[PDB]
RNA sequence: GGGAACUGAUGAAG
RNA sequence: UUGAGAAGCUCAGACGAGUAGGCAGGCGUGGAGGUUUGUGACGAAGCCUUGGGCGUGAGCCUGGGUCGAACAGCCUCUAGU
RNA sequence: CUGCCGAAGUUUCCGGAUAGCAGAAACUCAGAUCAGUUUUAUGAGUAUGUAAAAUGAGAGUUUCUAGUGGGCCAUUUUUGGUAAGCAGAACUGGCGAUGCGGGAUGAACCGAACGUGAGGUUAAGGUGCCGGAAUGUACGCUC
RNA sequence: CUCUAACCUGGGUAGGUCAGCAUCAGUUUUCGGGGGCGGAAAAAGAAUAAGGGAAGGUGGCUGUUUAUAGCCCUUGUUGUAAUACGUCCACUGGGGACUGAGGACUGCGGCUUCGUGCCAAGGAUGCUGACAUAAUGGU
């Protein structure tokens, strides 16, 4: 599973710097020991505050306020390739930001075989307007007159007596 | 002496031999009631639901 | 021994009660709160002698 | 205490089943080329001190009484105070007359003679 | 006296964790597996061996 | 949930490598399996898919007394019997005793026409295969490699169906009498409250 | 013969084993109708047997029997792990057992 | 003798509001 | 244009 | 409470592959002194055994058959062990 | 026959040595006497060595005495190199003395170091059959 | 007189092996039950008052704003909410499995009932059943 964590932190204050700045991140992590490890990863590449200098101040979970409402998420990904160069924008349709990034990882694990550390997610925004959705298939599950038969049907205990209906 | 290693978690006699407090624990004290108040600041909820 | 135990048992709560309290203040205030750090650690081996 | 054995199959010197010159009494192999010495799995086992039996139920017959060679009529007399922990095994070369008098006296001492029936047909 | 008390107890010889470890054991805990710091999750590891 | 002393598995619509694995365990389980209509088994992949996978197996013979090489059997029954021969430890005493519990025949002989024909719901083609896929039929395949008995069995099986169809209407007309007699027994409708 | 059969039909499956090391002191038993390792907690403890028919007749009959009980569930498919007073012969793979319903707790 | 590690403390944010970054 | 038990003749037995 | 072969008895922990090598305790064979008020023509030693018993083991004790004059346990000495 | 301890396989000079590793006694000290270790401090141009904190553990002295100066690989620098390999110097380990689960069988790979057994739980690796264990659950791929 | 003792007369009474079942102790595994304590004092949600907005536009007339469907957003309220998740109970019902080493009392303890004694407390006892032209055990 996944659990989105709000993380903020700073460095140790010195006499030269009495008040360090505070930096907020909204990232995803299956537990909290990897959040406060990924947090020092992003902040080291951007703010150059090393792990031997900074400290962690607050970790909290962000449960989705409306998990019962369908939504569509536009997903900004910086992907670290074998050449280490990919900015990616991808849309997913589901209910929860926790659930989207799981599907984001899964698709990204198939077509582009991305690992854990090979991905640094950049920004996640609940895209709302229908004219901004830039994908054909996501658009088609959003027309009022949608319909389809069931796919992947299959309706122990081997040796069935009669033929399955499969209808 | 001490032929068997008795377990003071699963034996309820050696536990009282080692710990003379098992006659008063009250592990579950009702320190709250219906009147629990919400303590969620506005500026914390603003920095929570930011982005 | 129980007189020492009663002191200890109520103290474990009285330090667990305050980190319930001292976070209920800051989170309702907008303040932040680093905790009393781990000072004990417990190390369990994972690999053999080979 | 119920008697127990850590092993029941004796040890049998390696390849003492194939060759008739090599006897079945155990002899530890001496070559480091050996499969057995390095203790490869599948080969036969070895006598070690692990298979030592209980220090109280040792030397005991499956009944519980240890053995004792009585080779004359005053060797069963010592077993007068030890009739519930010793069985008077008669020695093999004792004549078939001196044997029939140990039995008639060991029976008075309540001592189990293990092979009292040899050479003794009763009428 | 924590030094004078940690030298009293023997090393805690534990069993293998009922339910197993994770999948592949000897990589760092923050990529799955279990090695290095576990923080509060060393709790739920001792509730398996013990 | 079957421990019959003998089971008959009608094989039309099944897959080869999945039925041969279901059967191979039930042979070692102690049952007595008969696989009828082995000729109408299916294999994933199009017609030429296994065709060169078996025309390759024909190119494989010994190079000493070539009447001692591999015996490439052409019957649809022995195609599947081969499939249950590598799945079993057929070099032990428990393999070659299991193989004589399996009787794999084509068509339906009369000793198994008049018995129940169970199917396996874990090996079927309409389940395990994506719709609109390429699949080949073994009995339609092995005919093109030498099994010269296609036109007879397709003729023979057609006669059995219409006879079995005639058997069915008499059986169907039988329970229509008891359909009336079931509700005609008045005790059914007021004492159906035991679920029945 | 339908006014009988106070047991449950089973089949001795195999010894306990790894790939190369087999452990004939504990068996594997597949009970009929037990298709989950949570539905096997009902047959834990029952006294199973293995009845067969020898040629030479002793004590006015020919049928002999090896008793034993059931100790553990085994896997995710409703098999169990039994234990017999005499270890079952290895030539009884795929035979039939009886799982007698006693000691019954239901 | 070792220099001890750090106990707890508040840190106010009235003059230092936590900014949100992106990787 | 290049590469490098085998076949006979009897034979018991479900 | 007797469990003093103080070379005995008893309590508790840890440990256990092993090459060259080092150390220790034992098993068995032929003769010698001492000992068993030692075994033996009612069958000694040997030998054979789909018999039983002990020891981790080298080995020992024994039932049955065979056989026909000698032989063993214990403490030491000795080696053509 | 069984049990206990148990190496080096490289030097340093000149086959002989010394040291080392393993050992036996005597005799030291319960201490800061140590430690294939980590801190903090001083310097030194993240690394370098030096001293007194953490952490563990009882350390030390000689005397007299066997075996041992083979190598096979794996580790990273590395200069000389080129069609292409490679050649060589140094570090670290394994194996030599080591059986066991996997890796289909294999010494150089993954786990793990061993008295005799019972019961549990795991590593590596696996759960369609051979083969003990999900034809499990989820999502995307492929003709 | 005491004692032992043959006979006649009477009553009660194994060790050997193998099966059970019970209350236990140790190790262990698998189902649950109850309640505290935590997070946005979980987020939801429901019910009920405001305001806002619109649609994948409903009734109405392609276009519109709850009507003859409703939807979303903000706040109030039912709230002094439930659940879930993470924990904790020296909280509790069961089910299976292997083990029974040791051998008067010494001790730590708890219940008592004030004499004590009892107890799941320094390692198992008890209640029965099969068997000697034998059930197990071997080779």
């Amino acid at each position: 599973a996944l659990k989105e964590y709000q993380v903020v932190g700073r460095k140790v204050p010195t006499e030269h710097e009495p008040v360090p700045k505070l930096f907020r991140m909204r990232l995803f992590a299956p537990n909290e020991s990897v959040a406060k490890s990924r947090y020092w990863y992003f902040l080291k590449m951007i703010n150059k505050v090393k792990k031997a200098t900074g400290e962690i101040v607050a970790i909290n979970e962000i449960s989705e306020p409306k998990p019962l409402k369908a939504k569509v998420f536009g997903i900004w990904i910086r992907y670290d390739s074998r050449s280490g160069t990919h900015n990616m924008y991808k849309e997913f349709r589901d209910t929860t930001r926790v659930g989207a990034v799981e599907a984001m990882y899964a698709d990204m694990a198939a077509r582009h075989r991305a690992r854990f550390r090979s991905i640094r997610i950049l920004k996640v925004v609940e895209v709302e307007k229908k004219e901004d959705v830039r994908r054909n298939y996501v658009k088609q599950l959003l027309n009022p007159h949608l319909k389809f038969p069931l796919p992947h049907r299959r309706t122990k205990k081997v040796f069935a007596p009669h033929r399955p209906s499969t209808f | 002496a001490h032929v068997q290693k008795k377990n003071p978690l699963k034996n309820k006699a050696v536990l009282s031999r080692l710990n003379p407090y098992a006659k008063a624990y009250k592990a579950n004290v009702k320190i709250n009631s219906e009147k629990t108040p919400k303590a969620a600041g506005e500026k914390f909820l603003s920095v929570l639901h930011e982005n | 021994i129980a007189k020492r135990a009663e002191a200890y048992e109520a103290e474990y709560r009285a330090a667990e009660r305050e980190q319930i309290e001292l976070a209920r203040k800051a989170r309702a205030e907008g303040n932040y709160f680093v905790p009393h750090e781990p000072k004990l650690i417990f190390v369990v081996r994972i690999r053999g002698i080979n | 205490v119920n008697i127990i054995k850590k092993r029941t199959k004796p040890f049998k010197r390696h390849q003492s089943d194939r060759f008739k010159r090599v006897g079945e009494s155990w002899r530890k192999p001496r070559g480091i080329d050996s499969c057995v010495r390095r203790r490869f799995r599948g080969t036969i086992s070895m006598p070690k001190i692990g298979y030592g039996n209980n220090k109280k139920t040792r030397y005991c017959m499956p009944n519980g009484l240890k053995a004792f060679l009585v080779r004359n009529v005053s060797d069963v007399e010592l077993l007068l105070m030890h009739n519930k922990t010793y069985a008077a095994e008669i020695a093999g070369n004792v004549s078939a007359r001196k044997r029939v008098e140990i039995v008639e006296k060991a029976r008075a001492l309540g001592v189990k003679v293990t092979n009292a029936g040899a050479k003794v047909r009763s009428q | 006296n924590f030094k004078q008390a940690a030298n009293f107890l023997w090393p805690f010889k534990l069993s293998s964790p009922l339910g197993g470890w994770r999948e592949r054991k000897f990589k760092h805990f923050i990529e799955g597996g279990d090695a290095g710091k576990r923080d509060e999750h060393i709790n739920g590891l001792v509730q398996k061996m013990l | 949930s079957e421990f019959q002393k003998v089971v008959v598995i009608d094989a039309k619509g099944h897959l080869l490598g999945r039925l041969a694995s279901v059967v191979a365990k039930q042979l070692l389980g102690g049952q007595k399996v008969v696989v009828v209509r082995c000729e109408e088994l299916n294999i994933s992949g199009h017609f030429f898919r296994n065709k060169l996978k078996y025309l390759a197996y024909l190119r494989k013979a010994c190079r000493y007394n070539p009447s001692r090489g591999a015996f490439h059997f052409r019957a649809p029954s022995r195609i599947f019997q081969k499939a249950v021969r590598g799945m079993l430890p057929h070099k032990t005493a428990r393999g070659q005793a299991a193989l004589e519990h399996l009787q794999a025949v084509e068509g339906i002989p009369p000793p198994f026409d008049k018995q129940k024909r169970v199917v396996v719901p874990a090996a079927l083609r309409v389940l395990r295969l994506k719709p609109g896929r390429k699949y080949c039929t073994v009995g339609r395949l092995s005919s093109e490699v030498g099994w010269k008995y296609n036109d007879i069995v397709a003729k023979l099986e057609e006669r059995r169906k219409v006879k079995s169809a005639a058997f069915y209407q008499a059986k169907l007309a039988k329970q229509k009498k008891i359909a009336s007699a079931k509700e005609a027994s008045p005790v059914n409708q007021k004492l159906s409250q035991f679920g029945y | 013969a339908q006014g009988h059969r106070l047991y449950v039909k089973a089949k001795h499956l195999s010894f306990q084993r790894s790939k190369h090391v087999i452990h004939p002191g504990t068996s594997i038993v597949k009970i009929e109708g037990c298709d989950s390792k949570e539905e096997a907690q009902f047959y834990l403890g029952k006294r199973v047997c293995y009845v067969y028919k020898s040629s030479k007749a002793v004590r006015g009959s020919k049928i002999r029997v090896i008793w034993g009980t059931i100790a553990r569930p085994h896997g995710n498919s409703g098999a169990v792990r039994a234990r017999f007073v005499h270890n079952l012969p290895a030539k009884t793979f795929g035979s039939s057992l009886r799982v007698m319903l006693y000691p019954s707790n239901i | 003798q070792p220099a001890p590690p750090a106990k707890a403390h508040f840190v106010s944010t009235e003059n230092n509001e936590p900014v949100t970054l992106h990787p």
